C-alpha cells in the first residue's frame, strides 16, 4: 500500500497559476527524491522537475524553468508543484514518481495515479522510432531505443530505464540501468545493449503487456524520454 | 563534482545526509552520563535501582538536575566478566552496591564483595574511572552488629562493636583496595531506604568526574 | 570416578591417535618453497563515520559493500569504492559485539550484550531498514553471527552455546551444547555445511549445522580464542588467541599445523583472516597494528601499521582485492 | 647609547620566531587537523595553530623591510596581501586564546552545561566569532594600506589614510585621528578583553580547584599559570608601548620622539614571538598531543 | 594589531 | 553423573573418526595456495589499472 495520489486538476485559463499536490502514503517519504513527469494528451512522457531527499537538489526541464516550482512537505508527506503562467503547451497529465539513489537502488520505481490538467486555447536526444508494432500473444518482441550520446559512464553502469505505460494507468518501471529487472516485474522481460544502442527483450509475450513503452537516459539532467513504442 | 554521474552524485548527497544524522545522534547520545551499576548485593542493587526513580543489560535512564544519567545494570549477564567488561571502558563512573548486613553470611559475602571490588577496581580498563560506593542495608546492619561481633568476618578487627567503628572499618578495607590512589577516587556513602540523599550523592560524585575529565581533555591535568 | 577414568582413557586414545599421524611438521614441507611474502599494503581508503569503538564488520558478497557495527549504536552499510554510506541502521541496544551481512545482500544482523540477535531487512518497499526479526533464545551476550541463507543464521553466545536459527519462525532449530567457557568467535566453511567456534576455554570445536553434533576439537592455545577463521578450502582454519599466538589448525589430521608467534609481539590477537590464495595470512593485535603472516611459512612478512587503537575486526573481500580492518579508534581502513 | 645591538636583537628574534613558528605550527596543524579526530578542544587548538602559522610564515616579509631599511621591494598586491594576512591572524589569535581560556573555565565551572551543550556543532558555530571579529577589525588594513613612495627615494608599506593629497598638515591630521582610533581599538579589544577573559577565567579555575580540592597534584595550576603568564609577558610590552605611541603619535610622525620606533620594532618582535610557542604551551604541553607527534 |  | 555420561558418550562418538596424514595435509594446503596464487590481489600486487580502490 504505497499509494501516491495527486490533486490539483481542473481547467485553468492561460496566464493563470495553479498548485499541484501529491499526497504520499505507505513509504518513508522523507528518504525519497520525488519527480514530476507530465504527459501531453496523446504524447509521450516528459520530465518536469526533480527534488532530492532533503531538498538539497532541484532540477527542472528547460521548458519550465521559472514557470514551475517544486517543493515537498516532509512532515506531512506531500509533494507540491507550483505552476505559474500556464501556456497551452502545459495541458497534460502530471505524474508523481519517486526515486531513491544509493548504490544499487531502484529509482523511478513507483508511479502515482497522476492528476490531469487542461488549459483552454546539448540535451541528450533519445530516439525510439517504430512507434507501433503489432503483437501476437505467445510471441517475443524486442523494442529498440537509441541515444545520441554514449550512456556508458566511466563507472561502468549504463543509465537506461524502461517504462511500460499500461493503457490508462500509471507506468511501471521495468528495467533500471539497462540490465536490472526491477522488483515486482515478471522475469520474462529483459534488457541489453551498449552505449547508444538498447533493446528491451520480452519472452512469451501475452496480454496485459499491451501499452506504450518508454526509455529514459539518466546520465544527465534533464532526463529525456523516447517517443514511446506502442503494442497492440 | 566532475566525472560523477547523476545517480553517482545523488548517492553522495544521500551519504552526506546520513553523516548529518550520525553527527546529530552522536551528540544526543554523548549527552547521557553513562554509569555502570554492578555489585554482588543483588537485593542491594535492586533496591538502589528503586531509589533511582526512572535478559542482558538493563539500562535505567533517569534524570536529575538536568543531567541525563544512564545506569546500566549488568548483573543479569552471568558470563566471564573479562570478555565484555571492556565495552564499558568509557563509563563516567562505576556504581558499586554491597550489603553491609551480609558481613557474616556465606566464604562470607563481605569477602566475595571485596574480592569483586578489588578486581573491578584494578582492571586495565578502569584505571581512570571513579568508583561510587554505596554501603546499603545499613539499618539492619545496626541490629545485626548489636547482636553479633564484627570479628565473624574479620578476625584481625580489634575494636568496639559499636556501629560507627564497624562502619568506618568496612569503608576502610574497601577503599584500601585502590592501588592507584592518585588517579581513581572511591566515593563512599552509607545508604538505606531513606530520602533522595542517594541520588544527590550520585549527582555529586558524577559532577566531580565530569570536572576531572574536562581538565584531562583540556590537557590541563 | 569410573566415568572420569573412562574419559581419561578416551583422551589418551585421542592423543595417541593424534601422535600416530603426526609424521612431519608443515614447516619442514614448506621449507622448500620460495618465501615471497615481502609485501607493503598502503591504506587505500579510510571509512570514517563511526563515533565509537568499532567492534565488528562484515563484507557483502560483491566485495564492494561492507557493514560495520560499533558502540555508537549504529550499523552502517558502506560502499567501499567510494566511501559512501548506503544505510545507517539505529539499533535498540548500543552494546553490539558482532554483525553479519547476508550472502544475498538482503539482510544484516547485529548481536551483543542484550542477548538478542536482531535482523534487519534492507530491500523493502518503503525506503527504510526495519527490524524484521529479533532472535531471543540465548542467555549471555552474543559474540558472533553468520548468515547461512536468507532464512537461517548461526550465532555464538557467552552462554557457552551456539545455535542455528530460523528467522521466520524465530526459533532455534538446533543448539550446539559442547563448550565450557564463553564462545567468542565463529566462521562458516564455504559449503556452509559445517562451522567452527572458538571459546574462552582455550579450545575450538568443529560443529555441523544439519546434525548439531561436535565432530572435532582443537586444544592448542594457552588462553581464550578471540577470533577464528577458515582457510578458503574449508579444510583448515586459523584461530587467534589472547596469548599472542594465532594458530593454523586443519580439519583433517585433527591437529595443529603451525603457530604464528614472534617474541616481539606479546599482545593478544583480536582478529584473524586469510587472503584468497591462502598463502597470505593477516592478523590483528591489541598492539594497535595488524601483521601479515606468510601462512605457509610463519614469517612476519609485512605490517599493516596505521591504526591508533586496538584492531577489533578484519575482513578480506570476497574477490580478495582488499583487506579492511576496523579498530577502536572508529576507523575502518582498506589496504589493497 | 647602544642601539645597533638592540637591532641585532630584533633581527635574531624575528629569525627565531619565523623558524620556530613555521615548524611548530606546521606540526600542530598536521597533528590536530589530520592525525587526531576532531573534538571541541582540537578544533580550537587547530584554529589557533592556523592563525599563528599564517602570520609566522609571512614574517620574512617584515624581515626584509627591517634589513633593507624602510622600503618595500615587492608589489602592490603583496603590501595589500601581507598586511591583511598578518592583521587577520595576529588579531584572531588573541581572540582564539581568549576563547580557549573561556572554554576551559566553563568546562570546569559548569560541568552540567558542558555535559549537555558543549558539542562540536556549537564549537563550529562559535569559532566563527573570533575570525569574523578579526576580519571586521582588520578592514582598515584591507582598505588603506597602499604602497607609498619615499621622499628620499624608496617605497614602503604604510597607511594611506588620505588617498587624496591636498596638504601635508591635513594629511597628518587625518592620519593622526585614524591612527588614534586604531590604537584605541587595538588596546581595548586586543589586550584589555583577552587579558580580562584569560585572567578572570583562569582565576575562577584556580579558586574552584583549591576551594573544592578536586586535584591532588599541582600541575593544573602550573600549566594554567604558564599559559596565562606567557600570553601576558609576550603580548604586554608591545601593547603598552603601542598605547604610548598612540598617545604620542603626531610627534613621532613629525620625525621626533625618536627611538620609540626601535622600541615598537623590538617589542613587536616579542609579541610575534608569542605565536611560535603557542603550540608548545597549548598543544604540546598535554601528553596526548606529544604522544601523537611521537607516533607519527 | 600591527603598528604602522 | 549425567553430565559426565554425556561427555564420555561425546568422546566415544567423536573418537571413531578416520584420520589422514599430516604430511599430505600440509602438501594439500601448499598446493591450494600455489594454484590460486595469481588471482590474489594482495600477494601479487595488481597494477593500478584494474585496482578498484586505486
Amino acid at each position: 500500500d504505497v499509494q501516491l495520489v495527486e490533486s490539483g486538476g481542473g481547467l485553468v485559463q492561460p496566464g493563470g497559476s495553479r498548485k499541484l499536490s501529491c499526497s504520499a502514503s505507505g513509504f518513508a517519504f522523507s528518504s525519497f527524491g520525488m519527480h514530476w513527469v507530465r504527459q501531453a494528451p496523446e504524447k509521450g512522457l516528459e520530465w518536469v522537475a526533480y527534488i532530492s531527499s532533503g531538498s538539497g537538489t532541484i532540477y527542472y526541464a528547460d521548458t519550465v524553468k521559472g514557470r514551475f516550482t517544486i517543493s515537498r512537505d516532509d512532515p506531512k508527506n506531500t509533494l507540491f508543484l507550483q505552476m505559474t503562467s500556464l501556456r497551452s503547451e502545459d495541458t497534460a497529465m502530471y505524474y508523481c514518481v519517486r526515486s531513491i539513489y544509493y548504490y544499487g537502488s531502484s529509482p523511478f520505481d513507483f508511479w502515482g495515479q497522476g492528476t490531469t490538467l487542461t488549459v483552454s486555447s546539448s540535451d541528450i536526444v533519445m530516439t525510439q522510432a517504430t512507434s507501433s508494432v503489432p503483437v501476437t500473444p505467445g510471441e517475443s518482441v524486442s523494442i529498440s531505443c537509441r541515444s545520441s550520446k554514449s550512456l556508458l559512464h566511466s563507472n561502468g553502469n549504463t543509465y537506461l530505464y524502461w517504462f511500460l505505460q499500461r493503457p490508462g494507468q500509471s507506468p511501471q518501471l521495468l528495467i533500471y540501468r539497462m540490465s536490472n529487472l526491477a522488483s515486482g516485474v515478471p522475469d520474462r522481460f529483459s534488457g541489453s545493449g551498449s552505449g547508444t544502442a538498447f533493446t528491451l527483450t520480452i519472452s512469451r509475450l501475452e496480454a496485459e503487456d499491451v501499452g506504450v513503452y518508454y526509455c529514459m537516459q539518466h546520465l544527465e539532467y534533464p532526463l529525456t524520454f523516447g517517443a514511446g513504442t506502442k503494442l497492440e | 563534482g566532475c566525472t560523477l554521474s547523476a545517480e553517482d552524485k545523488a548517492a553522495v548527497e544521500r551519504s552526506k545526509m546520513i553523516d548529518r544524522n550520525l553527527r546529530e545522534d552522536g551528540e544526543k547520545a554523548a549527552r547521557e552520563v553513562k554509569l555502570l551499576l554492578l555489585g554482588a548485593g543483588e537485593s542491594g542493587k535492586c533496591t538502589i535501582v528503586k531509589q533511582m526513580k526512572i535478559t542482558g543489560i538493563v539500562e535505567t535512564h533517569f534524570t536529575f538536575k538536568d543531567l541525563h544519567f544512564k545506569m546500566f545494570d549488568v548483573t543479569a549477564q552471568r558470563s566471564e566478566r573479562k570478555k565484555w567488561i571492556h565495552c564499558f571502558e568509557g563509563v563516567t563512573a562505576i556504581i558499586f552496591c554491597v550489603a553491609l548486613s551480609d558481613y557474616d553470611l556465606v566464604m562470607n559475602r563481605m569477602h566475595e564483595s571485596m574480592k569483586l571490588f578489588d578486581s573491578i577496581c584494578n582492571n586495565k580498563w578502569f584505571t581512570d574511572t571513579s568508583i561510587i560506593l554505596f554501603l546499603n542495608k545499613k539499618d539492619l546492619f545496626e541490629e545485626k552488629i548489636k547482636k553479633s561481633p564484627l570479628t565473624i568476618c574479620y578476625p584481625e578487627y580489634a575494636g568496639s562493636n559499636t556501629y560507627e567503628e564497624a562502619a568506618a572499618y568496612i569503608q576502610c578495607q574497601f577503599e584500601d583496595l585502590n592501588k592507584r590512589k592518585d588517579t581513581k577516587e572511591i566515593y563512599t556513602h552509607f545508604t538505606c531506604s531513606t530520602d533522595t540523599k542517594n541520588v544527590q550523592f550520585v549527582f555529586d560524585a558524577v559532577t566531580d568526574v565530569i570536572i576531572k575529565n574536562n581538565l584531562k581533555d583540556c590537557g590541563l591535568f | 570416578d569410573q566415568l572420569r577414568q573412562e574419559a581419561e582413557q578416551l583422551k589418551n586414545q585421542i592423543r595417541d591417535a593424534r601422535k600416530a599421524c603426526a609424521d612431519a611438521t608443515l614447516s619442514q614441507i614448506t621449507n622448500n618453497i620460495d618465501p615471497v611474502g615481502r609485501i607493503q599494503m598502503r591504506t587505500r581508503r579510510t571509512l570514517r563515520g563511526h563515533l565509537a569503538k568499532i567492534y565488528a564488520m562484515h563484507w557483502g558478497t560483491d566485495s564492494r559493500l561492507l557493514v560495520s557495527a560499533s558502540q555508537d549504536g549504529k550499523l552502517i552499510i558502506w560502499d567501499s569504492y567510494t566511501t559512501n554510506k548506503v544505510h545507517a541502521i539505529p539499533l535498540r541496544s548500543s552494546w553490539v559485539m558482532t554483525c553479519a551481512y547476508a550472502p544475498s545482500g538482503n539482510y544484516v544482523a547485529c548481536g551483543g550484550l542484550d542477548n538478542i540477535c536482531s535482523i534487519y531487512n534492507l530491500k523493502t518497499r518503503e525506503g527504510n531498514v526495519r527490524v524484521s526479526r529479533e532472535l531471543a533464545g540465548h542467555t549471555g551476550y552474543l559474540s558472533c553471527c553468520r548468515f547461512l541463507d536468507d532464512n537461517q543464521i548461526v550465532t555464538s553466545s557467552g552462554d557457552t552455546t551456539c545455535a542455528l536459527w530460523d528467522i521466520q519462525t524465530g526459533q532455534q532449530t538446533t543448539t550446539f551444547t559442547g563448550h565450557t567457557g564463553d564462545v567468542m568467535s565463529l566462521s562458516l566453511a564455504p559449503d556452509t555445511r559445517l562451522f567452527v567456534s572458538g571459546a574462552c576455554d582455550a579450545s575450538a570445536k568443529l560443529w555441523d549445522v544439519r546434525e548439531g553434533m561436535c565432530r572435532q576439537t582443537f586444544t592448542g592455545h594457552e588462553s581464550d580464542i578471540n577470533a577464528i577463521c577458515f582457510f578458503p578450502n574449508g579444510n583448515a582454519f586459523a584461530t587467534g588467541s589472547d596469548d599472542a599466538t594465532c594458530r593454523l589448525f586443519d580439519l583433517r589430521a585433527d591437529q595443529e599445523l603451525m603457530t604464528y608467534s614472534h617474541d616481539n609481539i606479546i599482545c593478544g590477537i583480536t582478529s584473524v583472516s586469510f587472503s584468497k590464495s591462502g598463502r597470505l595470512l593477516l592478523a590483528g593485535y591489541d598492539d594497535f597494528n595488524c601483521n601479515v603472516w606468510d601462512a605457509l611459512k610463519a614469517d612476519r612478512a609485512g605490517v599493516l601499521a596505521g591504526h591508533d587503537n586496538r584492531v577489533s575486526c578484519l575482513g578480506v573481500t570476497d574477490d580478495g582485492m582488499a583487506v579492511a580492518t576496523g579498530s577502536w579508534d572508529s576507523f575502518l581502513k582498506i589496504w589493497n | 647609547a647602544g642601539y645597533l645591538f638592540l637591532d641585532i636583537i630584533t633581527y635574531l628574534v624575528f629569525a627565531v620566531t619565523f623558524v620556530l613558528g613555521v615548524l611548530g605550527n606546521g606540526l600542530v596543524i598536521w597533528v590536530a587537523g589530520f592525525r587526531m579526530t576532531h573534538t571541541v578542544t582540537t578544533i580550537s587548538y587547530l584554529n589557533l595553530a592556523v592563525a599563528d602559522f599564517c602570520f609566522t610564515s609571512t614574517l620574512p616579509f617584515f624581515m626584509v623591510r627591517k634589513a633593507m631599511g624602510g622600503h618595500w621591494p615587492f608589489g602592490w598586491f603583496l603590501c595589500k596581501f601581507v598586511f591583511t594576512i598578518v592583521d587577520i591572524n595576529l588579531f584572531g589569535s588573541v581572540f582564539l586564546i581568549a576563547l580557549i581560556a573561556l572554554d576551559r573555565c566553563v568546562c570546569v565551572l559548569h560541568p552540567v552545561w558542558t555535559q549537555n551543550h558543549r558539542t562540536v556543532s556549537l564549537a563550529k558555530k562559535v569559532i566563527i566569532g573570533p575570525w569574523v571579529m578579526a576580519l571586521l577589525l582588520t578592514l582598515p588594513v584591507i582598505i588603506r594600506v597602499t604602497t607609498v613612495p619615499g621622499k628620499t627615494g624608496t617605497v614602503a608599506c604604510t597607511f594611506n589614510f588620505s588617498p587624496w593629497t591636498n596638504d601635508p598638515k591635513e594629511r597628518i591630521n587625518v592620519a593622526v585621528a585614524m591612527l588614534t582610533v586604531r590604537g584605541i581599538i587595538r588596546f581595548i579589544i586586543g589586550f584589555s578583553a583577552p587579558m580580562s577573559i584569560v585572567a578572570v577565567s583562569y582565576g575562577l579555575i584556580a579558586t574552584k580547584i583549591h576551594k573544592q580540592g578536586l586535584i591532588k597534584s599541582s600541575r593544573p595550576l602550573r600549566v594554567l599559570s604558564f599559559v596565562a603568564a606567557a600570553f601576558f609577558l609576550c603580548w604586554s610590552p608591545y601593547q603598552v608601548v603601542a598605547l604610548i605611541a598612540t598617545v604620542r603619535i603626531r610627534e613621532l610622525l613629525q620625525g621626533m620622539y625618536k627611538e620609540i620606533g626601535i622600541a615598537v620594532d623590538v617589542t613587536s618582535a616579542l609579541a610575534f614571538f608569542n605565536s611560535c610557542l603557542n603550540p608548545m604551551l597549548y598543544v604540546f604541553m598535554g601528553q596526548d598531543f606529544r604522544e601523537r607527534l611521537i607516533h607519527a | 594589531m600591527l603598528f604602522c | 553423573i549425567a553430565q559426565a555420561r554425556k561427555l564420555v558418550e561425546q568422546l566415544k562418538m567423536e573418537a571413531n573418526i578416520d584420520r589422514i596424514k599430516v604430511s599430505k595435509a600440509a602438501a594439500d594446503l601448499m598446493a591450494y595456495c600455489e594454484a590460486h596464487a595469481k588471482e590474489d590481489p594482495l600477494l601479487t600486487p595488481v597494477p593500478a589499472s584494474e585496482n578498484p580502490f586505486r
